[PDB]
DNA sequence: GCATCCGTGAGTCGAGGG
DNA sequence: TATAATGGGAGCTGTCACGGATGC
RNA sequence: CCUCGA
């Protein structure tokens, strides 16, 4: 689903160029665009072909969420969930106070919304997840360093991916591995099956798990000793 | 006094317990039929009835 | 019913009891309409009405035209202690929840 | 029930080397690593409750 | 849910290359890498520059990022400056340009018609310490190699050319990420060599070897103290939450006890030092780096008093002479020197 | 100053950066033979501390008299080894990742707070669907693009690269 | 014995799979020197 | 653990029995001079051996785990004082 | 309004054996 | 560095009470 | 984890 449009002469655009209708394509501005899309020079035929498509901004992941996050203004939602409120559904007042409640969370607080993403991952200090010679001399470790092994080496691969122009598919494969990697570091097996070491099937021990629980660091070691 | 250069990490009766030494087991690196875990020159074992 | 420990913790916790009694949301007195095969019991006000309709075989604390308080209990069972917050009172619920503790 | 397991990982293993390898040249002792078998048959012996 | 089956069905979404299609794509790629030369040459330009720029253009504005080996930062800026460099210049100089754009569209649909190869071959290193969709990623860089690489004229395939470079990704990442203390490759290299031996051993002796043994099959300049070391070397570190952890004390922190005990060996040190002069005690205290941590020369502490090095030594000796015999007088410091 | 109230919140990128005494940018622990910490791992005296007291890492300065200083030449500060348990490394993420506790923690609040179900949220994190930040005035199956639409995977490639076929 | 269904051609040997651990005569174990009991378990039986 | 040479714990409920007595340095000692407050349990040790009286506890040290332990789950916990400014429990050692 | 799937809790201290 | 090779594989499930989203 | 003790 195209629109052809044959050039005598030297061409303004080169192939994957976006485009929109009224555009200089070739002969020095004499055949322009008719329709939205990409541009596909063919120099075999002498066509510049354009395929019709528009230049949407669409996002996965983290980072559209980061954005759409960044986007909301608090105070205008806050004014739209009290117009809400005055409705007189009962489930619609519901939903527009559990929301309020957030919102105005967020406004008392201080706190950007857009924090709850994560660019920078803090990393513990070593002697909290130590590496240490046990008695016969041989060496245990806590399992926050193999998750944050994980998290390095994934984040390394991406970056590198990324510095060498890899496909879609690819780096869409090793964001979503990213974002798992963080997700088991900081409570594994939350979402999706809990990451275990080789040759063993015991979930590794997350931060989450290190807090919470009748072993955790509250019950275990702060409200007893 | 020049200070030594080992230091004592003998193996002594823990409290509450002891009695009399009825058996000692050695073994050795470079020993016939003995063969240990990588690194460790000997083990001796002292039975305590 | 329940004895012992389960009662004091579906005491605590404020739990709605398996078998649960039901109470009048308001007073008025009692009319009760027995088919031989489905029954009702309804607390008729000077102004108001209330159907409380309950399976067959439950058994009535309620005499045929008696004068029953808000949150006074008609069936037999334990009481509802946000039902009765409701009707009758947090002084009520009050009563109710350190009394049925202290019968265990 | 621990040998049977042990057993379905040394097969898999074989399938494995079934597809890689010379495929003239092979015994049954270039095909079969037992060490999964011993490993189940090890951990059910030390850890099983 | 299960990432891998989400991969597998996106890899699926791809159809897989004819014969033509590969060569066509292939092809395009060469001619391509070509164009990108032949702008060096005609722009002055650098030829990674011009890559990234062509490179840039093609995916989208999505990614701009800046590449390790740039001089320049990569931004949509530069990048712009940089694309109108290249629309300036003649039709037969502007025709480059269009040979890079192809380039680098059908390097990018080839690898995605051949991420399928990477999965076939990655689904053989499992349970080797890195988890399958990580063997898959670190073998799709291996088929970015591959495309960078391949010469269609040979008239192979590209599988088997492909082939080579994903198993050698994916076995250098295991080499590289399996070990939590990680070994160069040459040592793993080794260390699995010494374990196919072991076991080579024990199938044919019906028992375990024995580092002897071992070392004999390995051939020359192995012994058993190094069929030893080495396995000690590989030793693999365990986890303290087998809890395992709980057994293990606390070596680095001084004690109560240890705290006390400095503690009374440097009051019971400057106990003694007062029975001396302040100059012979401070003389001490300065040879042996008590007062600013570090233990100053004689020409130091004598410039320090306004002395000859003779003469502060001669005061050093006389002061820890003096210090022996109130030692040996009150046996004070006799046990703290264990 | 006598300690009254403990306040807890969530932490800014910056906030993060700067609790972080350096960037972890290797998976490494510490090296097979020396059994020290490698450079720019997980062990690192250079970001987390000095394993000994008042001693730096290749042993230049190894008394109290330098405090604070850093080692030019190991890059490693001379002060208490009881900083590393105290002090914080970080990682650089070459994409933005969401704290697992503002998504699976239902209601979710990042989900409450931008009217994304659970399932739409999951999609769009673990990369099963794009969300729209701007149309540019697309169209699909006649309707124009909203802000916020929910995009499968064909639709996306229909709409962005355009729509073709290819026949035997 | 390994066979190739089109060579024809059969290989077969006696191949070492490690060892067992052998019950004593009382019914126990020695696992690494340690005398150990190997539990019965009840459960509910197959069937329908 | 008798092996280890251990302690005994002191766990939640033991601690609600020291607080319904209303021991306030009872307990305080429990979770501080007598467990994991290092400079509070080695200037115990040291108190006691000279004849003196032991001095007051701070901060156990498995609460600045806890806090750096958060920090890692990006939570920052903060310890204010009654004007509502940060006070360091690590002693300007964690801050650059 | 009422069924249904998900997540989170379910005594302490010991000892040993690992 | 070049024959060609193109979508995984493990999977037993005898509790219960709570809030909350999800549907009919 | 298990078994054991209160
Ligand atoms: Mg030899
Ligand atoms: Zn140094």
């Amino acid at each position: 689903k195209a629109r052809v449009y044959p050039f005598e002469d030297d061409v303004e655009v080169s192939t994957g160029d976006r485009v929109a209708p009224g555009d200089v394509l070739a002969d020095g501005g004499k055949v322009k665009s008719d329709v939205y899309g990409r541009v596909e020079v063919d120099l075999v035929r002498n066509v510049v072909r354009v395929v019709e498509s528009y230049d949407i901004d669409a996002r996965m992941g983290a980072e559209a969420i980061q954005q759409l996050l960044k986007e909301l203004d608090l105070e205008a939602l806050e004014k739209e969930l009290l117009e809400e409120m005055k409705h007189p559904s009962r489930a619609r007042r519901a939903k527009a106070r559990k929301r309020l409640e957030v919102v105005r969370a967020f406004l008392d607080s201080g706190n950007r919304p857009e924090w709850m993403i994560l660019e920078a991952v803090p990393v513990l200090p070593p002697d909290l997840r130590p590496m240490v010679q046990v008695d016969g001399g041989r060496f245990a470790t806590s399992d926050l360093n193999d998750l944050y092994r994980r998290l390095i080496n994934r984040n390394n691969r991406l970056k590198k991916l990324l510095a060498q122009g890899a496909p879609e598919i690819i780096i869409r494969n090793e964001k979503r591995m990213l974002q798992e990697a963080v997700d088991a570091l900081l409570d594994n097996g939350r979402r999706g099956a809990p990451v275990t070491n080789p040759g063993s099937d015991r979930p590794l021990r997350s931060l989450t798990d290190i807090l919470s629980g009748k072993q955790g660091r509250f019950r275990q070691n702060l409200l007893g000793k | 006094e020049k200070a030594r250069d080992v230091k004592d990490t003998s193996l002594r009766v823990p409290p509450g317990e002891g009695g009399i030494v009825v058996r000692t087991v050695r073994l050795r690196r470079g020993d016939p039929g003995v063969e240990l875990k990588p690194g460790v020159r000997e083990v001796v074992r002292v039975y305590v009835a | 019913i329940t004895q012992g420990l389960p009662r004091v913790i579906e005491l605590f916790e404020a739990r709605r009891p398996k078998a649960k009694a039901v109470i009048s949301e308001i007073d008025g007195v009692v009319r009760i309409e027995e088919t031989e095969e489905k029954l009702s019991v309804f607390v008729e006000s000077e102004g108001f009405s209330k159907e409380y309709k309950l399976p067959k075989e439950a058994r009535l604390l309620v005499k045929d035209g008696d004068y029953v308080e808000a949150g006074q209990p008609l069936t037999r069972g334990a009481i509802d202690p946000h039902q009765l917050l409701e009707a009758k009172g947090p002084e009520a619920v009050e009563r109710y929840l350190v009394e049925e503790i202290q019968k265990v | 029930d621990q040998f049977r397991v042990g057993l379905a990982r040394l097969a898999r293993g074989v399938r494995e080397r079934m597809l890689m390898g010379s495929e003239d040249s092979l015994t049954p002792a270039k095909l079969v690593n037992s060490r999964p078998l011993e490993a189940a048959i090890r951990e059910f012996f030390s850890r099983s409750q | 849910s299960d990432p891998v089956r989400q991969y597998l069905h996106e890899i699926g979404q791809v159809p897989l290359l004819t014969l033509e299609e590969e060569v066509e794509l292939a092809r395009k790629v060469e001619e391509g890498m070509e164009a990108i030369k032949k702008l060096s040459e005609i722009t002055g330009l650098d030829p990674d520059l011009i890559r990234e720029v062509v490179r840039a253009k093609i995916l989208g504005s999505a990614r701009v990022r800046h590449i390790p080996g740039l001089k320049e930062t990569l931004d949509p800026k530069t990048v712009e400056e940089i694309d109108q460099k290249l629309k300036s210049l003649p039709k037969e100089h502007k025709r480059y340009l269009h040979i890079a754009r192809e380039g680098e569209a059908a390097r990018q649909h080839l690898i995605e018609a051949n991420l399928r190869l990477v999965v076939s071959i990655a689904k053989k290193y499992t349970g080797r310490g890195l988890s399958f969709l990580d063997l898959i990623q670190e073998g799709n860089q291996g088929l970015i190699r591959a495309v960078e690489k391949f010469e269609y004229k040979r008239r192979f395939k590209f599988s088997t050319y492909a082939t080579w470079w994903i198993r050698q990704a994916i076995n250098r990442a295991i080499a590289d990420q399996a070990r939590t203390i990680r070994i160069p490759v040459h040592m793993v290299e080794t260390i699995n060599k010494l374990s196919r031996t072991a076991r080579q051993l024990q199938q044919e002796l019906g028992r375990e070897p024995t580092y002897e043994e071992i070392a004999e099959a390995m051939g020359p300049g192995w012994d058993a103290k190094r069929v030893e070391e080495t396995l000690k070397i590989a030793q693999e570190p365990v986890s303290l939450e087998t809890f395992y952890g709980d057994f293990i004390p606390d070596e680095h922190l001084p004690s109560p006890v240890d705290a006390a005990t400095q503690s009374l060996l440097s009051e019971e040190l400057e106990k003694a030092l007062s029975k001396l002069s302040e100059r012979e005690a401070m003389v001490l205290k300065l040879r042996k780096g008590l007062i600013d941590g570090r233990e100053h020369t004689l020409e130091e502490v004598g410039a320090f008093f306004g002395v000859t090095r003779e003469r502060i030594r001669q005061i050093e000796n006389k002061a820890l002479r003096k210090l022996k015999y109130h030692e040996s007088r009150t046996r004070k410091l006799r046990d703290f020197l264990d | 100053k006598e300690v009254r109230k403990v306040r807890i919140a969530l932490a800014s990128p910056e906030k993060i950066r700067s609790w972080s005494y350096g960037e972890v940018e290797k998976p490494e622990t510490i090296n097979y033979r020396t059994l020290k910490p490698e450079r720019d791992g997980l062990f690192d005296e250079r970001i987390f501390g000095p394993i000994k007291d008042y001693e730096c890492a290749c042993g230049k300065y190894k008394r109290q008299r330098f405090e604070g200083k850093v080692c030019e030449r190991c890059g490693v500060e001379v002060t208490k080894s009881i900083v590393r348990r105290y002090r914080m490394g970080h990682i650089e993420l070459a994409t933005p990742a969401a704290h697992i506790w503002f998504v699976k923690d239902v209601p979710s609040k990042i989900g409450t707070l931008l009217d994304l179900s659970a399932t739409e949220l999951e999609q769009v994190l673990y990369f099963s669907k794009y969300i729209v930040l701007d149309p540019k005035g697309a169209i699909l199956n006649g309707v124009p693009v909203e802000k916020r639409q929910l995009l499968t995977d064909e639709e996306y490639r229909e709409l962005r690269y355009g729509k073709q076929e290819t026949y035997p | 014995q390994l066979i190739h269904k089109d060579t024809g051609l059969i290989k077969e040997d006696e191949v070492f799979l490690g060892h067992i651990p052998l019950m004593t005569e009382d019914g126990s174990f020695i696992i690494n020197g340690a005398d150990r009991v190997i539990v019965s378990q009840i459960h509910r039986s197959p069937g329908v | 653990g008798k092996a280890q040479f251990g302690g005994q714990r002191f766990g939640e409920m033991e601690v609600w029995a020291l607080e319904a007595y209303g021991a306030a340095h009872t307990l305080q000692e429990m979770l501080t001079l007598k467990s994991d407050d290092i400079e509070g349990r080695n200037a115990a040790y040291e108190a006691i051996i000279k004849g003196e009286d032991v001095p007051e506890p701070s901060v156990p040290e498995s609460f600045r785990v806890l806090v750096k332990e958060l920090q890692a789950l990006a939570l920052d916990v903060q310890t204010l004082d009654e004007k509502d400014n940060p006070v360091d429990i690590f002693e300007g050692l964690a801050s650059k």
